[PDB]
DNA sequence: CCGGAAGGGGTAATACT
DNA sequence: AGTATTACCCCTTCCGG
């Protein structure tokens, strides 16, 4: 049981093992030409993911893309979360550089932070720096991001959780007023 | 490696990409009345020559265009914009003239882009008039490769004869079309009480403008949310649609809606009002069809029940249908870049400042063109003033920069003149031509004084806005749609 | 109201289709090797400037033009069309210079139109060589607008090089790639031995091209596919990947093909191995594992249990799996629009036309072109040794026309260097520059002179040829890829 | 019981209604702006139908835009058809004058005269004479989906036999005899 | 499964009534 | 929920061998 579009790698151990999350198969293409395919993994998305901060978890639940992620990733949600069945001990977001990419990282971050909030506290989350990544052919992509000796990639950590959840919500919730006066005093 | 905050990175990429969004995605320009897109797109388009004078061109090539040099973002995004710039039922003065299946009002959708082809409407070349003469700014595009303009000339006030509703981070928009010639009225108004406080101007533009005019036409009743709109600017216009009723042979009568309120989706509302006859909530109705075809417009046809009148019937779909709905408006715009909420004098007020630095530019740099022009002139006058001399030295030299220098030191001359008299044609030594050249010399020297003049007054410009704002009216101008009645 | 047979309409509509689909669809052109897609994105590319000389642009943009001015079909045919002709493992020779993800051997698809953005190849120059200089006939588009060509100049011999393999209505054709030093050998001996008969021609050029030439590389086993192929058309070319055994240190062997037969697709041939032991009928392998890599190319590790050998595994892949395949030639081109079977020394002797009515008509054009620019050079001349006449002449003179004429009385002169001479630069008054222009005068002439000579001996048509095939042939050179081995 | 993207017309009665079958939601869209709807009927497609003569029924059947057909049509095919249903006495085949367009005309023709040939004997369906997105309701009116002055091409059968081995040589699976069909008829 | 062709649907964020 | 900007994509046919 795991999602149809997803390119996995032939290493078995999770402790070297790496997900690479892109948000289209015009991506996922480049991105799995120029790979390491015997530890990196590349699961393609469809763009625009739910929100699960302003929607049910029903619905959330419901759509493909995060169900393909958790059938990916193989944890649980919630209570049911289990560190130990985890298939990859590095999930990167790589996203691409213009402001839609920004906005689909900060979608999926919401979602594991609301869903395998462990993932993100035990480090084991990470954001990768590449108009698109469909631009980019094999060569130059292995040789910045997908090529372990040397590309750099930022380590989602947690100072504080009150803190977390609380720009999450003033954020990601319903209420605009909020984060009216957020980004008009924090621009 | 290096850590990142959750907290730190989230709210930065949510921020950056929420400025994006309300800067350059949704809320129009206060200047021009359009989307980053709209801009794009016409610009795109006026640059391709797809223009009235010129025949159409497919809207593949315009949209490739656009997404090659200027957007930087997905076909069909760009695609829809055009085809909502060019839909007579979405815009009181379409920009673009269409050709094709440009969509329906109900729930048809437009044709591909291999199959309708747009070029410009004169509406649109008023939009772009004199863009080249450094009217306006312009700025390398995402690659640096090409330039576009930040702001069109904008030569009639398209963010109140069209409006812009848009959505984006925090904030929405909503500006409703107007007509053109109230437009017209309350800028000549500001522009001869230049100097008439916010009050003042507030009052005259709310006299001069009855209400929002839109493409749909229709009914606008009561006066409060007009008002708190154009006080406010966050209002709430309550339109309503035009019924009629039909007698039959039988006896039997009819309501005839001939016309909805504004953005009201049709083959909705038809679905909308059968939905509510079978569950049961507008008890009165028996039969609803739809005549509406291309060439009678908009005709639904409500076959209502012999106990029944037209009134209660009437006051029922006003009450629980979409026949009657409001216009929340609120007028948000980008005025030097960040999101305002602005009354109806302070949009005429930065339409009257914008047209009147677009003239100021403009005489600039026509100014300026016309001085390089005279210089020229007058340095191949005075080098045609001695053609005998200047023919025996061209002869005499070796090559051409001994003659250069030998004009130079001959009659005084600047080394672009210089190089203006070598290119010099023969047949520029006919006696017409030299008599041509002196009087065109003489021309350009009282178009340079009449420039001086116009950039010395201020009324100067301000007239020639007028004049060119009255033009543009009366060439363009149309009886209004949509009439304000009372409760 | 007209009533319609059945039969006739149908039999007549689909003769239609069919002819279209085979004159005009899939079947390539014998003397450009490119299908009318493939020619109209090259021209595309040529004409709106993408060139090796600048930089990329969109494909998107590309697909446009090909649309909206030549190629009146769907987006996704034309990118799809492009980015086979940007393919290095589709193409032995690609034509297009793509930058972003244009696929993979397996089943990658590539990025979008908005993601890939293509320019030409050095390659595709020698196709667009001197297109303007009227070397190929040139028809209105579609809708009749612009011009494109029915032909590219094609200076070395594309469909061979590349070959074309296509489905059409009724017939299927299928040209495998060469090499193109070999045909370069074979084309030479055809323009030196341009009287030798049909089997001669044939025996010489079998001798010439050793035969297929993959971009995959691989192995050629037999020669009596091949050979047939070039007598006959229709051939059948057994291709075999590479395979070799190496050891671990358990003392495992592991089978590793790095490469494989012509048009198999990967990903597919891994998976088709996996179920073949799934269910089970090449007893034997143990694991299959897919060690290819951007850095390493195409790599599939098969590992073997112990009680096996190397050869009997690989026999069984060989006659079980697409590990060995077989390449259906049919050597079916459209010549003068017609669809005809064409042995070898047929394409050699079709190309070495195309090459030398190219090559005439070049030299006409030059030559009608030379022929102006002496006659405006001579009236140039015979009009500045009477150049104070000249001068005098045009100054009494009120008006150009007048000038004109004056200069007709006073030198004979016809009307076209009349005006050269009245828009003559003033430059042109100086001693060298006159000098000048009696020394390009001779220089035309002597041009002319040599042109003429071109045009009157065949040999030198032959000579010029041959020579910028051997330039072409040497700046685009390469060694053959696929070895030909015995049975 | 019918079809989704079938745009039905007013009319109740068969002898006054007809429906215009074209191979776009593009062309759907233009012809139904410009449409009498109280009589016309538009049926839009997905481009080339599947080919009846080299299938099996099963997989025939299986198809989506073959199943929207029969069922708009309403009847059954084969032995169980009954001209007594025929939704529409007026079923115009309105494909676009490119090649793509007669292909596809042509697939329906022979998927109609193998399922519903009674259909086609009756002299129930039309040949239109207009890509057809570039056309917007104004024109299209005027030219063919007026009734008033259009034409419009009526189906006819004179012998049946030889339009049964034309329709086999064209679309079945002999290879060679269409070839040498085309060779001659070129 | 191969090379050109026909045609097209469907999720998601974003506020506000 | 629908309004207008955006992110993003799949899946049937025909046509020979
Ligand atoms: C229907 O279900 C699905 C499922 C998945 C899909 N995935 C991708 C695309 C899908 N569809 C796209 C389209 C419309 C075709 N586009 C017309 C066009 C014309 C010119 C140009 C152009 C595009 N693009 C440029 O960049 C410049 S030129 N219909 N479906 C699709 N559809």
């Amino acid at each position: 049981g795991l999602p149809g579009k997803l390119a996995d790698c032939r290493s078995t151990d999770p402790r070297k093992s790496e997900l690479y999350v892109v948000e289209g198969d015009s991506a996922g293409g480049s991105a799995k030409s120029g790979r390491d395919s015997m530890f990196q993994a590349i699961l393609p998305l469809r763009g625009k993911i739910i929100n699960v901060e302003k929607a049910r978890i029903d619905r959330v639940l419901k759509n493909t893309e995060v169900q393909a992620i958790i059938t990916a990733l193989g944890t649980g949600i919630h209570d049911e979360f289990d560190i130990g069945k985890l298939r990859y001990h590095k999930i990167v977001l790589m996203a691409d550089a213009d402001v839609d990419g920004q906005h689909i990282s900060t979608l999926l971050l919401t979602l594991l932070f609301r869903f395998m909030r462990p993932l993100i506290e035990n480090g084991h989350v990470f954001l990768a720096q590449p108009k698109g990544l469909g631009e980019m052919d094999a060569k130059e992509l292995w040789e910045t991001t997908m090529d372990p000796s040397v590309r750099v990639l930022r380590q989602v950590t947690l100072d504080d959780a009150a803190a977390a959840d609380e720009l999450f919500s003033i954020l990601m919730g319903e209420d605009v007023d909020a984060r009216r006066s957020f980004i008009t005093r924090n621009a | 490696i290096e850590p990142v905050d959750i907290e730190q990175e989230m709210q930065r990429s949510y921020i950056d990409y929420a400025m994006s969004v309300i800067v350059g995605r949704a809320l129009p320009e206060v200047r021009d009345g359009l989307k980053p897109v709209h801009r794009r797109v016409l610009y795109a388009m006026f640059d391709s020559g797809f223009r009235p004078d010129r025949s159409h061109a497919k809207s593949a090539r315009s949209v490739a265009e656009t997404m090659g040099n200027y957007h930087p973002h997905g076909d069909a995004s760009i695609y829809d914009s055009l085809v909502r710039m060019a839909q007579p039922w979405s815009l009181r003065y379409p920009l673009v003239d269409g050709q094709g299946n440009f969509g329906s009002p109900g729930n048809d959708p437009p044709a591909a882009m291999r199959y309708t082809e747009a070029r410009l409407t004169p509406l649109a070349m008023e939009m772009l008039r004199e863009i080249d003469e450094e009217t306006v700014d312009f700025i390398p595009n995402y690659d640096g490769r090409v330039q576009e303009p930040t702001v069109l000339p904008s030569r009639f006030p398209n963010l109140l004869a069209n409006g812009s509703g848009g959505i984006a981070v925090g904030m929405a928009t909503n500006i409703p079309p107007h007509n053109l010639r109230e437009l017209a009225d309350a800028v000549f108004w500001a522009l001869e009480n230049h100097d008439a406080d916010e009050e003042e101007t507030l009052a005259a533009v709310m006299g001069r403008v009855k209400g929002p005019d839109f493409p749909t036409a229709g009914l606008i009743v009561g006066s409060q949310g007009t008002a708190d709109a154009y006080k406010t600017g966050r209002g709430s216009i309550r339109m309503r649609g035009v019924v009629e009723v039909e007698e039959d042979s039988r006896g039997r009568t009819s309501l005839v809606i001939t016309e909805l309120p504004y953005q009201v989706n049709h083959d909705n509302f038809i679905t909308s009002i059968a939905e509510q006859v079978r569950d049961g909530k507008l008890a009165g109705i028996s039969n609803i069809e739809d005549q509406s075809s291309d060439r009678v417009g908009l005709r639904i046809v409500i076959e209502i029940k012999r106990d029944a009148v037209a009134k209660v019937v009437i006051n029922n779909l006003y009450k629980h249908t979409q026949l009657q709905t409001s216009f929340g408006a609120n007028m948000l715009a980008i005025v030097d870049g960040v999101p305002r909420t602005l009354r109806l004098d302070q949009l005429i007020r930065y339409y009257v400042d914008h047209q009147l630095d677009v003239i100021v530019r403009r005489t600039t740099y026509r100014l300026r063109k016309a001085n390089e022009r005279a210089h020229i002139l007058r340095g191949l006058v005075k080098a045609l003033d001695a053609l005998d001399e200047v023919i025996a030295l061209i002869r005499a030299s070796e090559t051409v920069d001994i003659a250069r220098a030998g004009l130079i030191e001959l009659l005084d001359i600047d080394e672009i003149q210089a190089q203006a008299i070598l290119d010099m044609q023969l047949r520029r030594l006919a006696a017409l031509e030299r008599q041509r050249i002196i009087d065109d010399l003489a021309k350009i020297e009282a178009e340079i004084a009449d420039l001086e003049d116009i950039l010395a007054k201020p009324e100067r410009q301000r007239g020639i806005v007028r004049d060119e704002l009255a033009e543009i009216v009366d060439r363009h101008g149309d009886d209004r749609r949509t009439r304000i009645i009372a409760i």
